[PDB]
């Protein structure tokens, strides 16, 4: 059961690495989602000024 | 034999408008404009990844 085990335990640990990658990514591009709303509010401020 | 060519007369503008709407949706699937956010493609897929 050892290297059986030890097996198993050797991909999890690279699937849990490709899951947080993904999750890096996302949040990335809600921060750039975020960023762009704000830059559309600001523009629109300068109109009404 | 009047009839015939009065609908012929018209054939050809509809099948060029639907031509022009097909395209219409064709090339705003890729690369969506993201006036909204709710689905874009091939460029955000590439960018993700």
């Amino acid at each position: 059961l050892l290297e059986r085990l030890l097996g198993e335990m050797e991909l999890e640990l690279i699937e849990l690495r490709r899951a947080l990658a993904q999750t890096i990514a996302t949040f990335k591009s809600t921060e750039r989602q975020r960023d762009a709303q704000q830059l559309i509010a600001q523009r629109w401020y300068e109109k009404a000024q | 034999e009047r009839k015939y060519l009065e609908l012929k007369s018209q054939k050809n503008l509809y099948l060029a408008r639907l031509k022009s709407a097909i395209a219409a949706q064709k090339i705003e699937e890729i690369a969506g404009n993201l006036d909204n956010a709710s689905a874009s493609s091939l460029f955000e897929r590439i960018e993700t990844k």
